RNA sequence: UAUAUUAAUAAUGUUAUGAAUAAUUAUUAAUAAUAAUAAACUAAGUGAACUGAAACAUCU
RNA sequence: UCAUCUGAUUAAUUGUGGUUAGUAGUGAAAGACAAAUCUGGUUUGCAGAUAGCUGGUUUUCUAUGAAAUAUAUGUAAGUA
RNA sequence: UGCUGACAUGAGUAACGAAAAAAAGGUAUAAACCUUUUCACCUAAAACAUAAGGUUUAACUAUAAAAGUACGGCCCCUAAUUAAAUUGAAUAUAAAUAUAUUUAAGAUGGGAUAAUCUAUAUUAAUAUUUAUCUUAAAAUAUAUAAUUAUAUUAUAUAUUAUAUAUUUAUAUAAUAUAAACUAAUAAAGAUCAGGAAAAUUAAUGUAUACCGUAAUGUAGACCGACUCAGGUAUGUAAGUAGAGAAUAUGAAGGUGAAUUAGAUAAUUAAAGGGAAGGAACUCGGCAAAGAUAGCUCAUAAGUUAGUCAAUAAAGAGUAAUAAGAACAAAGUUGUACAACUGUUUACUAAAAACACCGCACUUUGCAGAAACGAUAAGUUUAAGUAUAAGGUGUGAACUCUGCUCCAUGCUUAAUAUAUAAAUAAAAU
RNA sequence: AUAAUUGAGGUCCCGCAUGAAUGACGUAAUGAUACAACAACUGUCUCCCCUUUAAGCUAAGUGAAAUUGAAAUCGUAGUGAAGAUGCUAUGUACCUUCAGCAAGACGGAAAGACCCUAUGCAGCUUUACUGUAAUUAGAUAGAUCGAAUUAUUGUUUAUUAUAUAUAAUGAUAAUUCUAAUCUUAUACUUAAUUCUUAAGUAAUAUAUAAUAUAUAUAUAUAUUAUAUAUUAUAAGAGA
RNA sequence: UAAUGAACAAAUAACACUGAUUGUAAAGGUUAUUGAUAACGAAUAAAAGUUACGCUAGGGAAGGGUAAUAUAGCGAAAGAGUAGAUAUUGUAAGCUAUGUUUGCCACCUUCGACUCAACAUUUCCUCUUGGUUGUAAAAGCUAAGAAGGGUUUGACUGUUCGUCAAUUAAAAUGUUACGUGAGUUGGGUUAAAUACGAUGUGAAUCAGUAUGGUUCCUAUCUGCUGAAGGAAAUAUUAUCAAAUUAAAUCUCAUUAUUAGUACGCAAGGACCAUAAUGAAUCAACCCAUGGUGUAUCUAUUGAUAAUAAUAUAAUAUAUUUAUUAAUAUAUUAUCUAUAUUAGUUUAUAUUUUAAUUAUUAUCAUAGUAGAU
RNA sequence: AUACUAAAAUUAAUAAUUAUAGGUUUUAUAUAUUAUUUAUAA
């Protein structure tokens, strides 16, 4: 069937699995949070 | 239908038809053949009708004379179940039926 | 409810039934807590493969 | 897309959440799917991996100017 | 087929993306915007309310109004599940971390009061899914307390007239269409045996928090590179007609499009009809054509006895005897493969391949086999116990499954038997 | 069976090269599976014709794409890195277009398709080579982590049999005991509100000594005294 | 003239050369000898296959040449031909031509069907002619000139081919990238799926079998089919126009007459020529016939909307009557509301004034049938 | 006649002659009722 519509939005899932606390509350999540910060990125997380 | 040509099960007219005692039955969780890692440790096991794991006595420590009131069918056991009622205390219980 | 709790006091209202008593207003003593905090350098543990050997396994 | 065709009370369809994935999951089993297609994804790093292979390598004038044979080679697209 | 920027050719060519429009006026500025009328399309939607999503795109900055009584979130409670959290020394592990117990979080779920409108706080004491069948009786029609047939099997609130505390409530008695449909107890059939968690009184008390609210939401307002014929959850979805949410019209609503105006050449696509033949076409009846009820009867051979065959083919009853909407409805047989319903190659293979119920072998006695665990604790197996669980092959059923363990394994018995590691002591 | 059949069905069997759970054979139903036959039906065909709508064409507005060494881009024969718009000879052709056709420009782009090379890559197989998880076995001739009894047998010493016994030292097998291991379940008072130490005594449990009673030196009960405890208890495996 | 093997690592003995603080030693060194790398200049002490599920970097590290083969001819004539090699036939050997089959070299990396065909003649039929003790006639055999016209429809198979059936005058042979996929189809052939037979220990494989299975293009240039504009015209315009150039056509069969004549014992049965019927192909036409005919008319099922007439009610303007009532005209409307136990629809009663006819219209494939 | 082109017909309204398309009239065709009937008067 037709494809391309893989991203079906949902604020709950988007925030729960890519949000700031979804990464600030884990070792691996924190590591990528600080890596983006060191690179100088404005938007640390979702 | 062709699916009924080999449907064959024993009929026991004496088996209970009502629901079991809620005070003993507890919910049976479905793991899907998956261990705490999430992987399927045991294969070929999957979803099915919802069930309640009955609590059947397998020790019978307390003892004393007891009378059976109804012989029921346990969805989680190949054997039947008997609801015992103590002749003095009146406590109820389930035991593997003979 | 830290503009907080307990205790004391002056008053009010005020139950209770002069005194008590809490509620309130206002004073004084005690009771309590705020982690974004760098990178590189150093040391320690585990530790590859591509590659070279014009192949490859000891070796690198 | 249209016509035609199949199931349509079930091993059915579907909404909202959750678990399982990179030697690695799910799989009524097709080497099917894991964010437009997996005999094993993507990103960063080792890393300018290696390439006896292909392509490219920029102004002028002057003098000399070949070979494609022999030997050896896991060697016949290479090299001495 | 070098990287970046600018500009050419294809070329003013293809295309402008399902479509009905017309006049008059705003406006001696309009095919494209607004209004009025006519016509048309969608109408169990292209309408009306919503959920999620989103550059607020809306009838807009002077903008989306909540104590609650059908208003949701918020808050209490938990499911699946998650957790740098808790437990001289919980257990395990090169670190990372994993496991078990607690605690906390987590809706897609549960949460008394209410138009005769209602009051949530503080203190003290003690329900899986599924049907409403048959008899009975009342009441009715033809017949004579007997018989045939017939709507009904239970509630939903108005009026009249009476009795109670006294024109507020209850009770009684009588009257009051049919077809759907709604929530509540009732009654009862099957195995596939059907969630978790958070009290009553007595007194006192309530000045009603925060957030959501526009419009689009079967789409120009979301996911699809696009104002993309694709994907997107829920409830009503006028009537007429029907068994029906099929099919035909359409009341009301919305709507008629970033392309227009002429002739419609050859040719292409989607449709309508076609004389005489009727498969001669073609790899192959691919495509197209073919329907004499849709209700009530009737319905063979074979057969695993199952109207399976079967919606049997032909046939009959109801006005039709020349026809006049749409939808449902498209024959018979032999053979090969597979028992059948199902699954499969998202995007060239849907099958004879996978699964299947059934048959057969084998491992495991639970302090177990099987699987996972840089590797263990431990987890699934299972809150199960040989009629159970794991693995293997075949694959419903009728008639059957003959022979041989040579080779690779498996399994039982034999010190028959070599060899590694580990050690003393003692000779050259 | 058809006018005629390499297709279909039945039958026969030198089965190149069937055969019984890699199941064998014959059925009923099922099948959008594959092949074949009959009836109807038809524009599939003889043989194509007419008609409608959206394009195609024209005018207005907007406006891509693959491709492109430069082009002033004809035919035939010959030649040629072997099939010429471009070389040689010769012929034809006034300049520019529009709607069509699709024979060539070895037409264009995805992407075709097969070979050979690389001391290239990846998956899969195995009695290819080399390791390894896993499983199995030994180390009182290693550790954690010790003993007793019984039975068979090996070798030897004093004593014997002949031209067979005792004893010592081991090994094998079984059985038993355990604080080896391992599994499973559940009061007062002083000294430093709660915690801790400490002399004394209360009560429970265990062990020893003495006294008294009752049965066949031994068993059972009671009292006195001394010592310890306030992780254990129960079950299982066990050197 | 062949009777062979490098280093490395080890082994044995001899020399007295070093001896890692010194003395020894250990160890190395020089000399002599030993064992095979046969892929024999020997990559390690130690290594086989499968891939159609495949991937990357590269090279090609039907046309063309040849003509053994194949087709055809020529020279000579052994032998058949009742007689006679040369009417017809023509062993084996010889000389050639073509590149239509099977091959060989490596310069160069899709069979069949549908549609349209163009070209050659090595002529299948039609036209003229020579030979034929084997031309009596008619049918025939062989050969020469001849390419103007023509050269099939079905069953089977994916087939070209081939067998068969029914016709014809005949159902010829080739070339054109074995013509024609930027023209169509795609049945065979091959890629992913699956199964059977055989091979293999298997993974998989087959000059095997069977079911299923993706291609696309808007034409710039050449060329071609049609249509225009500019132009240079033995120099204008309107009209008529010959030679010429390009191309189309060119036929074939049956019957009848000659004539049952010629020929022939008989059977059978003419040449030469003419006419009439047709076949195939092409061009033109719509008077008539069939088709179509979204021109049109009629019939008909369901639903909705509208115009006119009539009845009712209200408003407005004129007239009569007495702001009432009535006539004329115009406009507007045929609603609504309550009850029948909760909701919706309908039905009836209740309230109001809430009408019947006639003729249209739209939708259902042009709704559908019959005509035209 | 035709894709756009091109060809062909008319563009008369005057002292006289000229019809290109639409419309109108006549005749005819088609469709389908009609003699039980159409227009008129006496
Ligand atoms: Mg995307
Ligand atoms: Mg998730
Ligand atoms: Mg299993
Ligand atoms: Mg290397
Ligand atoms: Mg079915
Ligand atoms: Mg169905
Ligand atoms: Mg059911
Ligand atoms: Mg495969
Ligand atoms: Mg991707
Ligand atoms: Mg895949
Ligand atoms: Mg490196
Ligand atoms: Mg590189
Ligand atoms: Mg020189
Ligand atoms: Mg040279
Ligand atoms: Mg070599
Ligand atoms: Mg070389
Ligand atoms: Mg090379
Ligand atoms: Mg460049
Ligand atoms: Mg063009
Ligand atoms: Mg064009
Ligand atoms: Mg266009
Ligand atoms: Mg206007
Ligand atoms: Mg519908
Ligand atoms: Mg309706
Ligand atoms: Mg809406
Ligand atoms: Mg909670
Ligand atoms: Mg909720
Ligand atoms: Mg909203
Ligand atoms: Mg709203
Ligand atoms: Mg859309
Ligand atoms: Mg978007
Ligand atoms: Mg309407
Ligand atoms: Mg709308
Ligand atoms: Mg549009
Ligand atoms: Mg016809
Ligand atoms: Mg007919
Ligand atoms: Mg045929
Ligand atoms: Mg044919
Ligand atoms: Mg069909
Ligand atoms: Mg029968
Ligand atoms: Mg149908
Ligand atoms: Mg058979
Ligand atoms: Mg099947
Ligand atoms: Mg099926
Ligand atoms: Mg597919
Ligand atoms: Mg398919
Ligand atoms: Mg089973
Ligand atoms: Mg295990
Ligand atoms: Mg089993
Ligand atoms: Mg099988
Ligand atoms: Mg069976
Ligand atoms: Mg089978
Ligand atoms: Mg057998
Ligand atoms: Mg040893
Ligand atoms: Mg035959
Ligand atoms: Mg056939
Ligand atoms: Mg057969
Ligand atoms: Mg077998
Ligand atoms: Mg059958
Ligand atoms: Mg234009
Ligand atoms: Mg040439
Ligand atoms: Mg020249
Ligand atoms: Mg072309
Ligand atoms: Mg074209
Ligand atoms: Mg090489
Ligand atoms: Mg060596
Ligand atoms: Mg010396
Ligand atoms: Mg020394
Ligand atoms: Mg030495
Ligand atoms: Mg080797
Ligand atoms: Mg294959
Ligand atoms: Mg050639
Ligand atoms: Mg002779
Ligand atoms: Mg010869
Ligand atoms: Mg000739
Ligand atoms: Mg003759
Ligand atoms: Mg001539
Ligand atoms: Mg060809
Ligand atoms: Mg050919
Ligand atoms: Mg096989
Ligand atoms: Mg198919
Ligand atoms: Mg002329
Ligand atoms: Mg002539
Ligand atoms: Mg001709
Ligand atoms: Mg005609
Ligand atoms: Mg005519
Ligand atoms: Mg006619
Ligand atoms: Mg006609
Ligand atoms: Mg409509
Ligand atoms: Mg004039
Ligand atoms: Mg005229
Ligand atoms: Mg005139
Ligand atoms: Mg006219």
């Amino acid at each position: 069937k037709s494809r391309g519509n893989t991203y079906q939005p949902s604020t709950l899932k988007r925030k729960r699995t890519f949000g700031f606390l979804a990464r600030a509350k884990s070792k691996q999540g924190s590591k990528i949070l600080k890596r983006r910060k060191l690179k100088g990125r404005w938007f640390l997380s979702h | 239908s062709p699916g009924l040509r080999w449907y064959r099960s024993p009929i026991y007219p004496y088996l209970y038809k009502g629901r079991p005692v809620r005070a003993l039955t507890v919910v049976r969780k479905k793991h899907g053949g998956r261990n705490n890692s999430g992987k399927i440790t045991v294969r070929h096991q999957g979803g099915g009708h919802r069930n309640r794991t009955r609590l059947i006595d397998f020790n019978r420590w307390e003892g004393g004379a007891q009378t059976v009131q109804r012989i029921e069918y346990d969805p989680g056991r190949s054997s039947h179940i008997a609801l015992l009622k103590h002749n003095t205390t009146g406590e109820l219980s389930y035991i593997i039926a003979c």
